[PDB]
RNA sequence: GGCGGCCGUAGCGCGGUGGUCCCACCUGACCCCAUGCCGAACUCAGAAGUGAAACGCCGUAGCGCCGAUGGUAGUGUGGGGUCUCCCCAUGCGAGAGUAGGAACUGCC
RNA sequence: AUCAGGAGGUUAGUGCAAUGGCAUAAGCCAGCUUGACUGCGAGCGUGACGGCGCGAGCAGGUGCGAAAGCAGGUCAUAGUG
C-alpha cells in the first residue's frame, strides 16, 4: 500500500495501534502546553489537562516553561488513573530531545502511568 | 532609528492614492542575496585572501568557498574546482545597511552624478553602476590596498513599473529625470 | 491475421496522400461496403484517383479509412529472415458496415458515376448510401 | 553499459510461488503464503485486497506478516479461534 | 403531430426483438423527467417512413401504446447492420 | 472559535460569507536552545497591521472514488444447418447514457 | 557552465541484463557509524531427491538508535562447479 498523508509527515504511529492500548499526545504551544490521553479509532479523549487549568490550583508564572510541563504531566495522569487506565505510549509529534514533552513523560510517570 | 517608518507608516501611504488594494502584496523578510565580483582571471592564487577580509568588515562572518555540482558539460570545466564563493543571511540586519549606506559618504566621493538611466525595464531586480574608488565612513582613509568596488542588488516582487521605485526615492537619493 | 503495423522496419511509402475536397465544414455522407476486407494502398489510390478524376465538378471528396496494417513477403529458399517489406505494402481493415468514401454534398449526386468507377476497382461489393 | 531497444520485461524462467498457510487451522507466527519476498504490518489474518474481497481465520498467534503487495497486502486488526 | 400506434415490451429480449422485426416491429424506450420511463413496440413500417421526415424529431409524436397517447420527442435512433432498419429509438415526453 | 458523533460519496480543485471569541501570518530575537555555510531551520518573546494562506459555514461535481434505475454490441454454455459460415437456446451484457453525494449532526 | 523565481507524482535516480516498488521516499546531500555475530530448531521447492537459498522463532550476545526496530552483503531474480 501507499503512505497516507499521514504516514508522510510521520506524525502518527502505527507500531503504537497493533498494541491496541492509548497514546499520551503532547501538543505544543508558545504560550501554553496541552496533553491528553486519546485512543484508537478517531480521536477519543479519554482525559486531558491545559497548562492553564494549572491555574485553577495555583500557578502564578508563565505556563510556558518546562516546569510547567511537568506540572501539566502530573495532572494528565492523575486524572488518567481516576479514569482506568494504566499503561500508555509516548506520541511526540516531532520535536527535539530534553525538551517539554521528555519533562511531561516524566510527569505522567511520576503519577502512576 | 529611521527604517522602522518602513513599513507601517510610509507603506500604507504608498497605496492610497495610487493603488486601491488590499495590505499586503505591496510590499516581507526572506533573506537578501549579496554576490560577489568575479575574482577569476584578475590573478593566480591570491586576490582570495584579500578576499572575505574586507567583505568581514562591512558585516560579520566570513564567505564560504563552496564548488558547482561534478557534471561535466559543453565547457571547459574540471572536476573540483572552487567557484562562486557565496554567503547570505538575515534575520534583521538587512536593514541597517540601507541607512549607513544611503546618507553619509554620499553626496561624498568626488565627482557623483546624480542623474541614473532607466535600470530594469519589465522586472523587478533594478540594477547599479558604481566606481573602483568609494568613501565611506566604515573604512580607513590610509591602509587599504587595492581598492575594491562592489555592486549593489535588491530583490523585490512587482509586478508594473510603476508602483514601484515610489519607495526607491523615498529614501535614497538622488535620482533626477 | 493478427493486425500489424511497425516498430519493425521502415518500408515503402504512401502510394496514397491526396485527400482532396476542402475541410471547413465537416459532413456526415459516404459509400458503405457491406463485407470486411483488406484492401492495400495502391489499390486505395487508384479507387481515390478514379473518382477524384472524375468529380472534376467540384470537390468535398474525402476517406476516413487508411492504410495501416503492414504485410511481409518471402520469395526464394527459407531458413533465414522472417519477412521483408516488398509489394504488399500498407493495407486498410475495412469492417463489414464501414464508410470509406463520403463526398460533402447535397442530393446533386454527379460522383455515383465516379463511386461506380472506384467500386469496380477495390476487392468487395460496395453500395451507395445516401444517409 | 546504458540500457536500449524497447521492451516490456525481459523473458525469465517458471514462477517459483505458492500459497502455504490454511489459516483456518493451526498456524505458527510466520510467512502465510509465498509469492514475493520482504513485507511485513499483519501480525494476523489481514487478507484484504482489491476486487470482491478476501479472508482467513482461527489461529491465535502474535504477527504474522504477508508476502507483499499480492494476496491482501493490507493489514487489517487482530483475529484468532473463537476463545483460544 | 404524427400519430403512431404501438404496444408494450412485455418479453424483453433478442430473441423477441427479431420476431417483432420479421413482422415490421422494432422496440422503443420513453422517459420524461419524473414520469417513470416505458418500454414500447413501434410499427418498423410507419416510423421508418415518418422518420425519414426532418420534422419527425422536432415535432410532438402522438403515440398511441394500446390505447392511449402519449406525445414525446424523437432523440436518437440505432440503426440496423447487415440490413438497413430500425434497431431501436429513444424518445421524451413533450 | 470551543466541544462531540458518524467516522475513506470527507481524493482534489473552486466560490461566497462571518466572528476584532479564536487562529495562523506578521513582528521582535534580549535568553533557554540551535544551524557543517545561513535562529531561514530550531527556539523564545511581543502582539503595530490584515485575513492575502487556517478554522466556522456554505455554493459548483470538473476529476478520483463508492452506490442505484434503465440496456445495444461483446461474451459464458449446449444443440442446428452451411463451401467457408452462420443460427438457436440460455446466464449476462461493451459502453454509453440518466441520475445520487462536495459533507452529515448535537451543544455552548 | 552557476544563481534566483515559476511549472512539474516523478519522465529523474536507485551498481548490473527487465519488470515491480519508492519523493516531506528505499532518491539526493551531509554527518556519524559499521548486524556481512555465535549456537540451535521449525517452515518453504505439485511427487520421494542433496548442496545451496530464502521467509520466520528461540537461547546467548556484537553495532547503531531514545526505542520499537533493522542485519545472515550491495531493492528482488544471472556473476558458478
Amino acid at each position: 500500500k501507499k503512505s497516507a498523508r499521514i504516514r508522510r509527515a510521520t506524525r502518527a504511529r502505527r507500531k503504537l495501534q497493533e498494541l491496541g492500548a492509548t497514546r499520551l499526545v503532547v501538543h505544543r504551544t508558545p504560550r501554553h502546553i496541552y496533553a491528553q490521553v486519546i485512543a484508537p479509532n478517531g480521536s477519543e479523549v479519554l482525559v486531558a489537562a491545559s497548562t492553564v487549568e494549572k491555574a485553577i490550583a495555583e500557578q502564578l508564572k508563565y505556563t510556558g516553561n518546562k516546569d510547567a510541563a511537568a506540572a501539566v504531566g502530573k495532572a494528565v495522569a492523575e486524572r488518567a488513573l481516576e479514569k482506568g487506565i494504566k499503561d500508555v505510549s509516548f506520541d511526540r509529534s516531532g520535536f527535539q530531545y530534553h525538551g517539554r514533552v521528555q519533562a511531561l513523560a516524566d510527569a505522567a510517570r511520576e503519577a502512576g502511568l | 532609528k529611521l527604517h522602522d517608518y518602513y513599513k507601517d507608516e510610509v507603506v500604507k501611504k504608498l497605496m492610497t492614492e495610487f493603488n486601491y488594494n488590499s495590505v499586503m502584496q505591496v510590499p516581507r523578510v526572506e533573506k537578501i542575496t549579496l554576490n560577489m565580483g568575479v575574482g577569476e582571471a584578475i590573478a593566480d592564487k591570491k586576490l582570495l585572501d584579500n578576499a572575505a577580509a574586507d567583505l568581514a568588515a562591512i558585516s560579520g562572518q566570513k564567505p564560504l568557498i563552496t564548488k558547482a555540482r561534478k557534471s561535466v558539460a559543453g565547457f571547459k570545466i574540471r572536476q573540483g574546482y572552487p567557484i562562486g564563493c557565496k554567503v547570505t543571511l538575515r534575520g534583521e540586519r538587512m536593514w541597517e545597511f540601507f541607512e549607513r549606506l544611503i546618507t553619509i559618504a554620499v553626496p561624498r566621493i568626488r565627482d557623483f552624478r546624480g542623474l541614473s538611466a532607466k535600470s530594469f525595464d519589465g522586472r523587478g531586480n533594478y540594477s547599479m553602476g558604481v566606481r573602483e574608488q568609494i568613501i565611506f565612513p566604515e573604512i580607513d582613509y590610509d591602509k587599504v590596498d587595492r581598492v575594491r568596488g562592489l555592486d549593489i542588488t535588491i530583490t523585490t516582487t512587482a509586478k508594473s513599473d510603476e508602483e514601484g521605485r515610489a519607495l526607491l526615492a523615498a529614501f535614497d537619493f538622488p535620482f533626477r529625470k | 491475421q493478427p493486425k500489424r503495423t511497425k516498430f519493425r522496419k521502415m518500408h515503402k511509402g504512401r502510394n496514397r496522400g491526396l485527400a482532396q475536397g476542402t475541410d471547413v465544414s465537416f459532413g456526415s455522407f459516404g459509400l458503405k461496403a457491406v463485407g470486411r476486407g483488406r484492401l492495400t494502398a495502391r489499390q486505395i489510390e487508384a479507387a481515390r484517383r478514379a473518382m477524384t478524376r472524375a468529380v472534376k465538378r467540384q470537390g468535398k471528396i474525402w476517406i476516413r479509412v487508411f492504410p495501416d496494417k503492414p504485410i511481409t513477403e518471402k520469395p526464394l529458399a527459407v531458413r533465414m529472415g522472417k519477412g521483408k517489406g516488398n509489394v504488399e505494402y500498407w493495407v486498410a481493415l475495412i469492417q463489414p458496415g464501414k464508410v470509406l468514401y463520403e463526398m460533402d454534398g447535397v442530393p446533386e449526386e454527379l460522383a455515383r458515376e465516379a463511386f461506380k468507377l472506384a467500386a469496380a476497382k477495390l476487392p468487395i461489393k460496395t453500395t451507395f448510401v445516401t444517409k | 553499459a546504458h540500457k536500449k531497444a524497447g521492451g516490456s520485461t525481459r523473458n525469465g524462467r517458471d514462477s517459483e510461488a505458492k500459497r502455504l498457510g490454511v489459516k483456518r487451522f493451526g498456524g505458527e507466527s510466520v510467512l502465510a503464503g509465498s509469492i514475493i519476498v520482504r513485507q511485513r504490518g499483519t501480525k494476523f489474518h489481514a487478507g484484504a485486497n482489491v476486487g470482491c474481497g478476501r479472508d482467513h481465520t482461527l489461529f491465535a498467534k502474535a504477527d504474522g506478516k504477508v508476502k507483499f503487495e499480492v494476496k491482501g497486502p493490507k493489514n487489517r486488526k487482530f483475529i484468532s479461534i473463537e476463545a483460544e | 403531430m404524427f400519430t403512431i400506434n404501438a404496444e408494450v415490451r412485455k418479453e424483453q429480449g433478442k430473441g423477441a426483438s427479431r420476431r417483432l422485426r420479421a413482422a415490421n416491429k422494432f422496440p422503443a424506450i420513453i422517459y420524461g423527467g419524473k414520469e417513470a420511463p416505458l418500454a414500447i413496440e413501434l410499427d418498423h413500417d410507419k416510423v421508418m417512413n415518418m422518420q425519414a421526415k426532418a420534422e419527425f424529431y422536432s415535432e410532438v409524436l402522438t403515440i398511441v401504446v394500446d390505447g392511449k397517447e402519449i406525445k414525446v420527442k424523437a432523440q436518437d435512433v440505432q440503426r440496423h447492420p447487415y440490413k438497413p432498419k430500425l434497431q431501436h429509438i429513444d424518445f421524451v415526453r413533450a
